[PDB]
């Protein structure tokens, strides 16, 4: 009767995605928003506490965001961090919010691999191109300068939420429903 | 742990032998009988610098039956192979890889031999790392200068161009040693002699 | 219909973080607060059980809960731990409530880091910051001082429930429903 | 209420086939699909984001492809790989759409041969096969030389998405449900 | 560690070197390279002590590594010296190839002993033509270890590619006719020393 | 591991108590048949049959017994030689502990009293496909067979019987196994005279 | 490990277990199992066949062990003609407690903080019943002789030690005298100590 | 081993160990488990041959063992027609503390830095209720021995000793002196003191 | 391992044990401790009067066993002169301060840490209480011996046991651990 | 139990003989255990020939920094001149360490590879405990890159942004970036 329940949660249009990006999470997510547009074109709003994680999953629900119609308010909450961040800047920096408390935390991806040496100039190149990309697609959905994003991701940059508002990330730190 | 027997050769000489290997190190024919890793190529170059100050003028032979190891012992017994004042041969026995071709190819031309049914396997090394972008991408780049050398090394040590080499190290471009020999890797197929004792 | 009874608990808005903090529970309780100011704006319950652990998950919820609409009482039993004590202070003093028997532990943020120096030099401004933004926090909730906090942090600070209401976390030590 | 929301989601004729190809999925898929096949004929719509996995069942769902009557719109969203995408590769060109941000990959099959020489000439006899027969599909599929395919495939051929549309994998990157 | 005996002959003497005082060689285990790295070495003392009295090398193994174990092999025939060959007990896929690895009339065993011919357990990882490679090589491995096999018997191939299909197990009587062993040591001759 | 001591009677160099027992020809089976033991005593039985292919033996068998195949060589090799060994049962033997001590040369087997005696079909394990495990069900039984059909000589029952009371492990003392005939006798006090 | 250190009256650099046999004493203070066993048997002989007169030593600090080795042990004692002067210092246990009254009579010995301990045979089994009677019907003649022989060497009654170690009958020595297990204590610090 | 250096002298050829050995010290700044007992007892009770008149200064940095194992040093540390000096450093416990307390009276002393665990013996106990309720008479009594001789030891009384043992005090070394554990703190060499 | 190379004839530890030198390594556990004792005493029969070295590379470790180490030098006469060389911690530097007045040496990159000892407890309460007590007698007894050993007052010490610290060699001298850093013939820095 | 040959000459192993030569293989792992070891052999050296010089072989990936500094201090200690020798890979304390010989022939194999890097480590604990944690550790990697910097006359920042990650060079660059003098073909270099 907990099927009754989430029909309540379901007409919040409200969204939690909490923890380690991984794929069996993003199932589930990807179940909640093709939901919400076969409802309706509505508002959605998220809130999001991540340490980041596997970034082909976050990579697709950057994009499933801008797939589809609905004009998607986002609160970063607590901490952020790469493969998580991307689906907060995947809502219009005129809808990315946050919490008055929130730290933000950017690295440039999650790398690992063992195998014969071409495996290596394989996947490397991947890899690189995958951060450029994501850097990119970071520094558009920010406003910043693509370099100044490539250069503090050598390490995990890490961002008071204040910060990351001056640094053009966040629209506002809401701090009530209000 | 398993046992090195003894032997009593020097004894009958008056001498006192001792065990085996090391009787086979005053002979100057030292044993690479095992996986190569760092603290054995320590002991082999130290058997090798320990030749330098013996007579390095009197040849070694050295024995290659490594199913092969890490990247860093075949630089070091290679380049002190340079450093060494005398020459070297190198015979495959058993089976020689990627680090253990390595060296026996990169022995005093016309004394890299080996054994008919020995194995000769090749191959670009092995390695990678994990973590961030850029620090892969730099051991991207370091792994690629060390196959880089390593096929143009044995581009040296054979004769055949960089390319074919490069593409026959795309895999485990396994030989035996009679296809070794022409593709130059050794010099000859070490098979017996009449002249001891007949 | 028994979940129509567990209903029942979103009748009265009595809520369970019981346990240790981490990200999964947050999607748990939070999956409850949304559910819950969507039905109205009343005093919420809270009943706080932790050791603690994942803060910054601790400290999502407490700007989750100032976020929404509603009020709150809260009811800190058996303990609470350094990353559960911000949900206590999420609360505001006069409405936060709390049980005799309890106990509190305000231990700075324990860490963890590893790698090159630099990189670990940078995990080292952030926790100092989490180690001062927490500090920020409940000296002001709790109207103390930076530096007095400070010093009891220093190390894991215990209060039984007393001198946390001579300390102010607590207003009042609720023993009874009445 | 929730069961008539998950019923909504097959109102949407969405699939989901997130994370390894297993013999775990196929059958929670393959039911999904033949759910999808006893309604009606209007396009199925699956989304990806897959690693990979053990190839040969993951076949059976490209053979399903096949076997049901819709249209099927397919969607690569964020990774594809070996196993998964032999079943977008499944679909005709003309329905398989994906996004801006997604890597495809393309590898040869993998095996874990053991034991007599004889039983390894076998069982690699087939792979070989298998790296035939999978080149096939694909080339035959992407309107693109067997050879081409097979050559590249040597080692981890990666591609971004355009590539993927110069190879003709792709027909559209869908990148808003417009 | 497994106990080792000493004797006094030339006194503190080990044991296994009075056996290769002899000239006899113990292979007592599996086949792995830092046995090889010191079965051959042991061989090349005797070559070079005398390569004229023959070798008498006392196999029981259950068959390591051809990797190794053709060293040996190659090894044997190299010396000027002829071994003979004696199975005490357990010869297995390697084993089976040092004992009729042996000089012709020189390969014996023990009568309830048992000897065992074998194809070649493999394995591979990885990609499908990194297996075909790694597969292929384990063909001729076992092509060429067949071909020694149908030598030293003078056995057509096929018929030891046949029955190296699976691991038979062969007594030395069933060897006898099928030449792995010249002979089979019940005594000395009834030479009473 | 236990430091075995020093026999200081040779004072030449005193050695260990193994290698005393080995110098007055006794041979201390003191573990489990196992390949890297039943060398040395392949190594310890062949140097001894050099030294005097007359005097005997004394194999001291303390076992439980272990890899059939190994003690088969050392089977063998005990019939080869001319020492004709003793085997002096202690402790206990086993599935093949017992089968060595049976294999002593005929009249010199013997075994302390209270000694424990485990007649035993074959340790067995087989794996495989079902035409591989076809084959080593042969080998074992070819095992069984041509084991069983000689420790019925070397006590010199039928075939039969002792297959059969060894169909499982049968525990019999030295006593109803001299009885048996496993042995010869059993020992009782020191050979000797005056103390 | 931490090394058997050397003796310095000592022809050469005994180790202390080969001193205490030029001494005929020999250290029982361990496990009793096979690897043991084949040291102390051959020990055993080994004094026998070197000076049958001078008594034998043989100390025990044993927890215990397995009961056939020490079966073997046994049979020796009675063998050799030797005087088996068997002491159990600190603890004797099923295997342990075994020898210390298997010792030669009025030749067994104990101090008065030993401790000691006699139960029946401790063992198990596993498989088919009848494989499981077998073992039962082992174990049994493994129990009855040990109560036997604790009942034959100590003159008690076979009938109490097989009711005695029924359980763990952990005594010191004195008690163990009043019950027969030994002949004395040898504590003593016998008057004149040149 | 890497652990002791092969010391030399010009004296002959030995171990750290020994050359002490050589010096009537005995060291046992380990564990008492059993197979070091064989060692300790062995060493002492050569000691006691060697020279029953030259004392032994046992050195001790333990964190204690074995009671079962412990007591037979005790008994033959009580046996040796030598006088012993026990000597505490670092650490004596449960068992260790035991000898230490155990010395000969006048005999018995202790670093002023060492510490000294008095604490009553622990038991492991499983099975069913009358092999535990066995095995706790035992145990029960070997607090009691080891309370009997501490109470005799130092001369102190025994429900005192059984109250301080209870929970287990860390007492250091003039804690000890005035206990009647030991005698005297050592301090530095004799003489011009230099 | 026989990687410990022999050098002459004897082993090389042996050796620097000859030269009137101990190589305390390895962490510090009681069997290596009682070896030290054991060579410590040694050394001082063969000359209770002649200076004796000592190098410490180690992590500390076992603070029981160390305080030995600290009995040890202040029983024998033997002035033992002290190096922290490499590395320095909880024990390890608590002997280098022990050492010989004014031969408590040090080489200029060395590090020496210093901080309340590290342990705990399992058991009922009034049990584990029992560990705190010893347990803070511990650095109660240790903090002022190496306060006095360096001469420093207690509560400053305490402040800088409080917490984990690291001092590098110049430091140490300025806090008074040591008193010198050797180098090139003992004295290019000192 | 593992292959070390004894010699011909006495009775000596392998690498012991090499000590008489003056030669030390440093063959492993910078941990306490073998800058025990080694650290002794050098001392020891330094006493048997104050003059004559002496040949530290270095073949390692490297290991504690703490360790690298009484290895540093102590050839820096002995009155003795070094010539220390790069093979294979000398990773981020071998690299380190090889400087530290004496300046003109700190050798080098050629196609040896050598590797700087940041003192690894790491810390798990409290605010101030991980912070204290990194105050040292950084104390250590400036003042390690403040001599590499010496010993190469590089420049300390220079030296820092190529510590900022793993740098791999060979001998040749790394001549040309000074961690070393010399580059050495058949003996010479070191003809005794």
């Amino acid at each position: 009767i907990t099927n009754i329940l989430t029909q309540k949660l379901i007409d919040t249009r409200t969204v939690l995605i909490y923890g380690e990006i991984n794929q069996e999470l993003a199932e589930d997510v990807s179940k909640q928003l093709l939901l919400l547009e076969s409802i309706s074109n509505d508002p959605i709003t998220i809130f999001i506490n991540s340490q980041g994680g596997h970034v082909e999953a976050g990579d697709t629900i950057h994009d499933m965001i801008k797939f589809i119609k609905p004009t998607v308010k986002v609160v970063g909450t607590g901490w952020v961090a790469a493969a998580g961040i991307t689906i907060y800047l995947a809502a219009e920096k005129e809808n990315r919010f946050s919490l008055p408390n929130t730290r933000y935390m950017i690295h440039q991806p999650a790398g690992g691999v063992q195998g014969q040496s071409t495996e290596i100039e394989i996947e490397a190149k991947e890899i690189i191109r995958m951060r450029e990309r994501i850097n990119r697609l970071i520094a558009e959905a920010t406003g910043q300068s693509y370099e100044q994003i490539s250069k503090d991701t050598d390490r995990n940059f890490w961002l008071s939420v204040n910060e990351a508002k001056d640094y053009g990330i966040v629209n506002e730190i809401i701090e009530n429903r209000d | 742990m398993n046992l090195i027997p003894t032997v009593i050769e020097q004894t009958s000489r008056g001498e006192r032998a001792y065990d085996i290997y090391s009787r086979l190190l005053k002979d100057r024919i030292i044993m690479l009988g095992s996986a190569i890793d760092d603290n054995v190529a320590n002991s082999i170059v130290s058997q090798l610098l320990f030749l330098d100050a013996q007579d390095p003028e009197k040849d070694i032979f050295l024995y290659i039956n490594s199913p092969g190891g890490s990247i860093s012992a075949g630089m070091a017994i290679y380049d002190t192979m340079n450093f060494v004042k005398a020459d070297v041969q190198t015979i495959g026995m058993g089976m020689a890889a990627a680090m253990g071709s390595f060296l026996l190819t990169a022995g005093a031309n016309g004394k890299r031999f080996a054994l008919p049914n020995a194995e000769i396997m090749i191959h670009q090394p092995l390695g990678g790392a994990q973590g961030q972008a850029t620090e892969i991408e730099i051991a991207a780049r370091h792994i690629l200068k060390i196959k880089e050398r390593m096929n143009t090394i044995m581009a040296e040590k054979t004769g055949q161009p960089y390319e074919v080499i490069a593409r026959d190290t795309d895999r485990d471009n396994f030989m035996t040693a009679q296809e070794a020999k022409d593709y130059g890797l050794i010099d000859d197929i070490i098979i017996n002699k009449s002249g001891l004792k007949g």
